[PDB]
């Protein structure tokens, strides 16, 4: 099914021709456009007062990465390397070895945040909720090097943001 | 809101009001409290020069009435 | 003399602002006639403007001329001059002198 | 004829002009060639999906759909009906996102700048729908071979309805600025006429065909989902 | 005393131009459903000051190997002429009471096109020269109608004295007898000042750029004061002159805002299209209305006085 | 005198950060989020950041998108034309370090190989708000400058 | 002294003429003519010809010289040569100043001079009219009479302007 | 209604504690709206809401004037909002941490830090693995 967007014949009676002449000489349709911008002048603007006000986000929001713990404080990550395997950008680098107590844990967990595409595939692939994209999006830096995250930086992000991360997971985990 | 544009318009309006008010008051100050004499044509200039001589102080805006007769 | 003072002040302040604009401190210590490919159409616009401008020069005295007693002659010549401006435009128009294609 | 190398997406145009008239137009592209097609050969099928968000990066989920449909065809599987309805729903939200971008930046380019601002607040509200289903405002990676990644959060359809209820009024305001404006018409009417036969032979598609009277739309003739 | 008077005109002109940059940004903002400057000072009141300081302490680049004599002469002429256009304006009294004031403004503005011509030469770039030559053609073309429209209006006024326009409009604004002329005058001032939808140049740096920008916006305010005087004459009470200044200032502000209102509302003409607007629409009508306004006072017996 | 220099430094710093005119190199998808920062919700112009500026009038360059090898000389030419002081904001993973295309034959692995960078905004793309955070971070960096203080201790 | 304003302007008038008459690059030859035009208007203004003075600004400078510069930027020079670079230009320029300076120096000393012909150096004010008091501008009344007395002048002038349009279009068609 | 509009404008001066308090928020936040105080965090940031504002402007924060020894009277940052309020302020949830507190964990930071880039506290990356190959150390005694 289709419709025509511009298949019409102007009427050629005197009243119609004189209507179009007046539009030509009195600029009536231009004056009409002025009316619409005038109406916007008296509308309340949509601007929010950043940084005192923030744009709304959802619990699914994909922001800065963090490494998480169990309630005991033990690391969740068990160096399975599923995140590294799935990462579309090859932004994750992992090394692991038996910990002094025999635990399977990483000795390296790096995320190049300038390779990362913030796709969230790592947190989908993780079987233990160890790596997540947190809610923080305000972490711009003055140097390139500051965006090469190692395990210490990522654990500190987990400890810094866990209060919010856990609540967001609580809201969305039944959708996963 | 739209009325937050008014402060900028008020500043501009005061800037445009000053030149007109300044010239009007400066003219009164320099012309004995009257309007500046307008002399577009030689007849009006001849009268203004005659005013300067008649004034006795060489100011066309000092005026002499019947007190001088 | 007033007009000279106003003119001298206007262009003197303009000069001062431009030279100051160039000579502010920088805080640095280290080292720092053919035929233009332009259409004939633009030449004809400038020439067309010039000839219409000369016609406007002749029409400028019209407010004073309307005070004449010989109004029949004055009105006839005023309309004669403007009509000839109209004919000039029509000649440019019909000869494609106002086209850009 | 005067020759000009215009331009520094980013476009380089080498144009031969004769006075005011364009004698030749030679677009020089590749300023945004990023070897996507080669990089995809080193990815699994899932890993390649986010590359499709970044092609027509105004129609993200429509690009995902095309790739997913291709993979599902090769897999010989089909997505479940609810995933298909979500994909059509967000495919049409994506069309609004694209068309707002197309019309208003088309208008902004020729000096009609205000409608861009009005309609990009509408775009910002649809970016919220993207973020609420996927956590990203643009590169959702939400439509995948086999369906979608997650179900809609509770309460989203209510907000899409609320957005849609008022949107046709926004279109009307855009039309008040452009549709009958004589300046807009002088800039657009009889510009770039393409015949039906030229359009088909040059490989045009979409509105580039329908603008010339050709009755073709793949959603009608070769429907999907 | 008179030196005080000169400075009491020049300095407010520059401050008014500076704060027009704020008003334009905010008016355009709210028409675009946003706010515009509201952080730098309360309600953006310090934004013009920040912009001006930023521009003057910016590196003042030059084209190099240019007619730098005319790189510096272009903005000096532009700003000097722009400030000169204000000295005969009656508000209600002019700084200089010129018998031929209306013709003095015509003469001075016709020179303003030189700063465009010189700046194109001074760029050393052949494509910048072409753009300058396109702007000159647009400017001189719309000079033609502005002069003929002005002459038509002065046939109801009877003199070239700007303050006589005040006398002519004691009973009624000239916009009523001459709204067709006022429509074309207003559009001509837009195309004359290269304003949208005639801003084809937008289709210098640091302080030199600021001086070109200030000269342009001085002319924009100037042309809108002239429009208010020419067509919306304010009644002048000799014993309360500031009543004139208030009312005439408001009219000038509203007309200047309408320049910003129009910029927010329309697309941009093509070059050939705004040339056809002048040569094939405005000029034919302007010539016909000039004939009509030459005949009209004679056939109604409403010829104005000379003096 | 140190009190006068400190105040003069504060004045010029305030003017330069209160009047940042950006030249946007809208190379790819990150340009769209830059558009949304100019759009009504965030209105960058309300901070004194005009929507669009010509290179010769711009104070900050925003590299918003992938920088390919073909494009790199053009970008460096525009940077060399900017009057000083000039700053560069690198927006998004592509500009920051190559991002998704880091291993491609045709892509510059980070625009900081071509121009000095002042601020790196992470994200693919960064949200409009995240970019605005970066601009406000650039302003604070300018607020820290002590050009006149260092000049008078030379 | 202000009593020699006309003489001072006429000195600048002549210096402007030596400027472009020595013929530097056309761009700077135009500027010298522009400066001469403005000074020439000043000379005319001081003899009571306000309208004639302004016509020089509006038609000569605002009209003809704009087209001269506009055409120069197209069909002639887009880039000037450094002013006074050529010896012929400099030698001609120096000679004109040397001739003018001696005329001024002698005329200002003896209040008279005999460069070919005899001139009085007392000041141009001595010859001015002494008794004026009309309620109008005599110059304006003379120019306005173009429409009352100059019917013939209007016809032949208006016809020449029309032919100018026709002729120039013929010339430039090629 | 213009009198009601002006009365409301006056009520903002009193709603902020007088002229001084009205001017402080005007210059610190470029906003003089009066909302309902939802709560205050341990760093001094104050959180307000007004549900009659349109979505996006219905919640805001007035940042503390000092946080972790940094003067923030004029230098406010979006990263000063601590995680527990971050969720509320960005509308990821409806309930503020005064109503639904976050779960306590021993390892969670007791003190939030804002963006530390550009300062001596900035992160510097480094390899977290130990040396892989051990080189032979020659004997310390002589015997060639
Ligand atoms: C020439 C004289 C022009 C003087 C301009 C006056 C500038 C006033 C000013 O700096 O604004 C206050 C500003 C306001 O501070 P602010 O710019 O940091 O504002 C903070 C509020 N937010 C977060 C919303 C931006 O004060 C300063 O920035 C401190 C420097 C003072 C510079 C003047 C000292 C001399
Ligand atoms: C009793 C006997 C009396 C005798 C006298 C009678 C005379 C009255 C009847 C004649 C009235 C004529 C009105 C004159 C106005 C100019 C008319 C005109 O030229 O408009 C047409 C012009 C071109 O028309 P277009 O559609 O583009 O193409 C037609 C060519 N095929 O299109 C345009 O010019 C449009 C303008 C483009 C710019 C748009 C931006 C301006 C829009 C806002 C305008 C606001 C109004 C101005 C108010 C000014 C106040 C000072
Ligand atoms: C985009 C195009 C938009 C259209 C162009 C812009 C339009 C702006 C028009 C500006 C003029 C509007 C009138 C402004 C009113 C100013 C306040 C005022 O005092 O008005 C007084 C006026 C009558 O007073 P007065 O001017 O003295 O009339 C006597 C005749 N000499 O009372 C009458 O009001
Ligand atoms: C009652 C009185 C009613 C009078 C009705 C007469 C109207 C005649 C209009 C003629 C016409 O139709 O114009 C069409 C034409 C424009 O068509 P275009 O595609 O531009 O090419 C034409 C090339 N000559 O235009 C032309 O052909 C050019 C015509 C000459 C241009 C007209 C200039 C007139 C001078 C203006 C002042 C009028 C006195
Ligand atoms: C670039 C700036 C261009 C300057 C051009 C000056 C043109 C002045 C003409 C303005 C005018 O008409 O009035 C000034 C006056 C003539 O007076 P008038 O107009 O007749 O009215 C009052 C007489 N009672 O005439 C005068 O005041 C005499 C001024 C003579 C000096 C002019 C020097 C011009 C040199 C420019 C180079
Ligand atoms: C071709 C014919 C050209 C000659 C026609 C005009 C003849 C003429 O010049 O008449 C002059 C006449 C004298 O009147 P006036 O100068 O005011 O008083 C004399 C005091 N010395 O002044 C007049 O009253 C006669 C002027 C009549 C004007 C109409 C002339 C015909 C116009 C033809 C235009 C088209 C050709
Ligand atoms: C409106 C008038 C206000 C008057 C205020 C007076 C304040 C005077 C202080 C001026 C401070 C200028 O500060 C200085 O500006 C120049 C450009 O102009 C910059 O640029 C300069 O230095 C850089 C290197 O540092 C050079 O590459 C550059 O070519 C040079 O021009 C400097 O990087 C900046 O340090
Ligand atoms: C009443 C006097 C009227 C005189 C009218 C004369 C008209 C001639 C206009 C000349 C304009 C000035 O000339 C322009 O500016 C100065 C002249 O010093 C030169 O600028 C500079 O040029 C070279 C370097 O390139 C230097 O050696 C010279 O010292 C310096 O002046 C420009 O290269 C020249 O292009
Ligand atoms: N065109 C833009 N970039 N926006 C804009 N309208 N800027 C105007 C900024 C400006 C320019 C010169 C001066 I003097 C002042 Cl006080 C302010
Ligand atoms: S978000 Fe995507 S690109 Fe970034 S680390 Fe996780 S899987 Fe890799
Ligand atoms: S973060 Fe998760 S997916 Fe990655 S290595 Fe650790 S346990 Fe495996
Ligand atoms: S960083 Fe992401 S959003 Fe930005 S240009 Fe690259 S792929 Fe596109």
């Amino acid at each position: 099914t289709y419709k025509y967007v511009n298949l019409r014949e102007p009427s050629m009676d005197m009243k119609s021709v004189t209507d179009r002449a007046a539009q030509t000489l009195l600029w009536t349709e231009l004056i009409r456009g002025l009316g619409m911008t005038l109406s916007y002048l008296f509308r309340e603007p949509a601007t929010i007062n950043y940084p005192f006000e923030k744009g709304p986000l959802s619990p699914r929001f994909r922001g800065e990465h963090a490494l998480r713990r169990y309630p005991s404080g033990e690391e969740r990550c068990i160096a399975c390397k599923l995140c590294e395997a799935v990462c579309p950008a090859q932004a994750i680098t992992i090394e692991a070895e038996p910990r002094a107590d025999g635990s399977r844990r990483t000795t390296r967990y790096d995320i190049d945040m300038t390779k990362c595409i913030y796709c969230g595939f790592c947190q989908e692939a993780c079987p233990v909720d160890a790596i997540v994209e947190g809610p923080n999006f305000e972490f711009s830096t003055e140097t390139h090097e500051e965006l090469l995250y190692n395990k210490e930086k990522l654990l500190n992000n987990g400890d810094k943001w866990e209060a919010e991360i856990a609540a967001n997971i609580q809201a969305d985990y039944l959708y996963r | 809101m739209w009325f937050e544009v008014l402060p900028g318009i008020a500043v501009m309006g005061v800037c445009l009001f000053i030149p007109g008010m300044a010239t009007a008051r400066i003219h009164r100050f320099s012309n004995g409290g009257k309007e500046k004499r307008v002399a577009h044509y030689p007849y009006q200039w001849y009268l203004m020069e005659r005013d300067r001589r008649v004034s006795g102080v060489n100011r066309s805006y000092v005026s002499k009435g019947l007190e001088n007769i | 003399m007033n007009l000279m003072l106003a003119l001298l002040t206007n262009f003197t302040l303009a000069t001062l602002l431009v030279i100051i604009a160039f000579w502010l401190p920088q805080l640095n210590v280290y080292s720092e006639s053919a035929r233009l490919p332009f259409s004939m159409k633009f030449f004809l616009v400038a020439i067309t403007f010039l000839l219409f401008d000369l016609e406007i020069a002749l029409l400028l005295p019209l407010p004073w001329a309307s005070q004449t007693a010989n109004l029949n002659t004055m009105l006839t010549m005023a309309l004669f001059l403007i009509i000839l401006l109209a004919v000039s435009l029509a000649y440019e128009w019909t000869q494609k002198g106002l086209e850009w294609t | 004829n005067l020759t000009l190398n215009f331009g520094p997406g980013v476009l380089r145009l080498v144009m031969e002009l004769s006075g005011e008239m364009v004698r030749k137009c030679d677009p020089h592209i590749g300023l945004l060639h990023r070897g996507t097609e080669k990089l995809i050969e080193y990815k699994t099928y899932l890993q390649a999906l986010p590359y499709f968000d970044r092609l027509d990066y105004v129609s993200m989920m429509c690009n995902e759909q095309a790739y997913s449909l291709a993979v599902e065809k090769l897999l010989n599987i089909r997505p479940p009906p609810r995933a298909q309805w979500i994909r059509v729903l967000f495919g049409e939200i994506t069309r609004l996102l694209n068309h707002i971008m197309a019309v208003t930046t088309h208008a902004l380019d020729i000096g009609a700048m205000t409608p861009f601002f009005w309609m990009f607040e509408e775009r910002e509200k649809m970016f919220e729908f993207y973020e609420r289903v996927s956590g990203a405002r643009m590169h959702a990676a939400y439509v995948r071979p086999g369906g979608v990644h997650q179900d809609l959060p509770l309460g989203l359809m209510d907000d899409i309805y609320e957005f849609s209820k008022n949107f046709s009024l926004r279109i009307d305001e855009l039309e008040e600025m452009l549709t009958n404006n004589r300046i807009w018409r002088n800039r657009t009417v009889d510009i770039g006429i393409v015949t039906a036969e030229d359009a088909l032979n040059y490989g045009f598609s979409g509105v580039m065909l329908r603008g010339s009277g050709i009755q073709w739309d793949l959603r009608k003739t070769q429907p999907y989902d | 005393m008179f030196m005080i008077n000169i400075l009491m005109l020049i300095i407010p002109i520059l401050l008014a131009v500076a704060f027009l940059t704020l008003v334009e940004r905010k008016v355009l903002g709210y028409m675009q459903l946003r706010k515009g400057p509201n952080v730098v000072g309360p309600y953006g009141l310090l934004q013009p000051i920040a912009d001006a300081i930023k521009l003057f302490i910016k590196e003042p680049l030059r084209p190099a190997t240019s007619s730098a004599s005319m790189f510096i002469l272009a903005p000096i002429m532009a700003l000097g002429l722009a400030l000169t256009m204000w000295i005969p304006l009656p508000m209600p009294y002019p700084l200089i009471n010129m018998n031929l004031g209306v013709l003095f403004m015509l003469a001075m503005s016709s020179l303003a096109v030189y700063s465009i011509l010189w700046s194109g030469w001074a760029s050393n770039s052949k494509y910048a020269l072409i753009g300058a030559l396109r702007a000159v053609a647009q400017t001189i073309s719309y000079e033609v109608t502005l002069a003929i429209i002005l002459l038509s209006v002065l046939l109801m006024s009877g003199s070239f004295t700007l303050s006589t326009l005040i006398t002519t409009q004691e009973q009624m604004w000239l916009i009523l007898p001459a709204w067709p002329l006022a429509m074309m005058w207003f559009i001509s001032t837009l195309a004359e000042t290269n304003r949208a939808p005639f801003d084809l140049t937008e289709g210098y740096a640091a302080g030199p750029f600021a001086l070109f920008f200030m000269a342009e916006y001085a002319n924009i305010i100037m042309m809108n004061i002239f429009t208010a005087i020419l067509f919306l004459g304010t009644s002048h009470n000799p014993h309360m002159p500031e009543l004139y200044t208030i009312n005439f200032t408001i009219k000038s502000l509203l007309l200047t805002m309408s320049f910003l209102w129009i910029r927010a509302s329309y697309p941009r003409f093509r070059y050939d299209q705004l040339m056809h607007l002048l040569w094939k629409n405005f000029l034919p009508l302007t010539l016909a209305l000039c004939m009509w306004h030459v005949s009209l006072p004679i056939l109604t017996s409403g010829i104005p006085p000379q003096t | 005198g140190e009190y006068v220099v400190a105040k003069l430094d504060d004045l010029i710093n305030w003017a330069r950060r209160s009047s940042l005119w950006p030249m946007t190199f809208g190379l790819a998808c990150c340009a769209v989020e830059m558009m949304h920062m100019a759009a009504p919700r965030y209105d960058m112009d309300r901070f004194g950041v005009v929507f669009r500026a010509s290179p010769r009038q711009s104070d900050v360059m925003i590299v918003a998108g992938t920088l390919t090898n073909k494009m790199a000389p053009a970008l460096r030419k525009v940077y060399d034309q900017m009057p000083e002081p000039r700053y560069v904001v690198s927006m998004g993973s592509c500009a920051n370090g190559g991002g998704y295309y880091h291993y491609s034959y045709s892509v510059v692995r980070g625009c900081d190989r071509i121009v000095p960078v002042d601020i790196y905004v992470p994200g693919c793309p960064p949200t409009a708000e995240a970019l605005l955070y970066g601009i406000l971070q650039l302003q604070k960096k300018i607020k820290r400058e002590k050009r006149l203080r260092i000049w008078y201790r030379r | 002294m202000m009593l020699y304003i006309v003489f001072i302007l006429s000195v600048i008038f002549v210096m402007g003429f030596v400027g472009f008459s020595s013929k530097p690059s056309p761009i700077y030859g135009g500027l010298g003519l522009i400066v001469s035009g403005g000074v020439g208007c000043g000379i005319v203004l001081n003899f009571g010809g306000s309208f004639l003075g302004l016509m020089v600004f509006l038609i000569y400078l605002g009209g003809m010289m704009v087209v001269f510069g506009y055409t120069t930027a197209m069909a002639t020079e887009q880039y000037p040569e450094i002013w006074l670079s050529n010896k012929a230009v400099l030698g001609a320029f120096v000679t004109g100043l040397l001739m003018e300076f001696f005329m001024v120096y002698y005329v200002l000393k003896d209040k008279e001079v005999e460069v070919v012909f005899e001139f009085n150096g007392l000041g141009d004010w001595v010859i001015y009219d002494t008794g004026d008091s009309g309620f109008f501008s005599e110059e304006a009344m003379g120019i306005a009479a173009l429409y009352s007395y100059g019917t013939w002048l209007v016809i032949v002038t208006g016809w020449s302007l029309l032919i100018g349009v026709v002729v120039i279009m013929e010339i430039t068609r090629g | 209604e213009l009198l009601q509009v002006l009365k409301r404008g006056l009520q903002q001066v009193s709603g902020h504690g007088g002229l001084r308090g009205y001017l402080r928020v005007l210059f610190r936040a470029n906003d003089v709206r009066v909302g309902t105080l939802v709560g205050e965090d341990k760093y001094g940031n104050k959180y307000y809401e007004d549900n009659k504002q349109f979505f996006g402007r219905h919640r805001w924060v007035i940042y503390t004037t000092e946080m972790n020894g940094k003067n923030t009277f004029w230098d406010v940052d979006g990263s000063m909002v601590p995680p527990e309020w971050h969720r509320w302020l960005h509308c990821m949830t409806d309930d503020p941490p005064t109503v639904k507190p976050p779960t306590a964990r021993k390892f969670i930071w007791t003190n939030h830090k804002f963006n530390l880039s550009g300062t001596p506290q900035q992160y510097v990356p480094y390899s977290t693995t130990r040396k892989k190959i051990q080189e032979w150390v020659p004997p310390s005694t002589p015997y060639k």
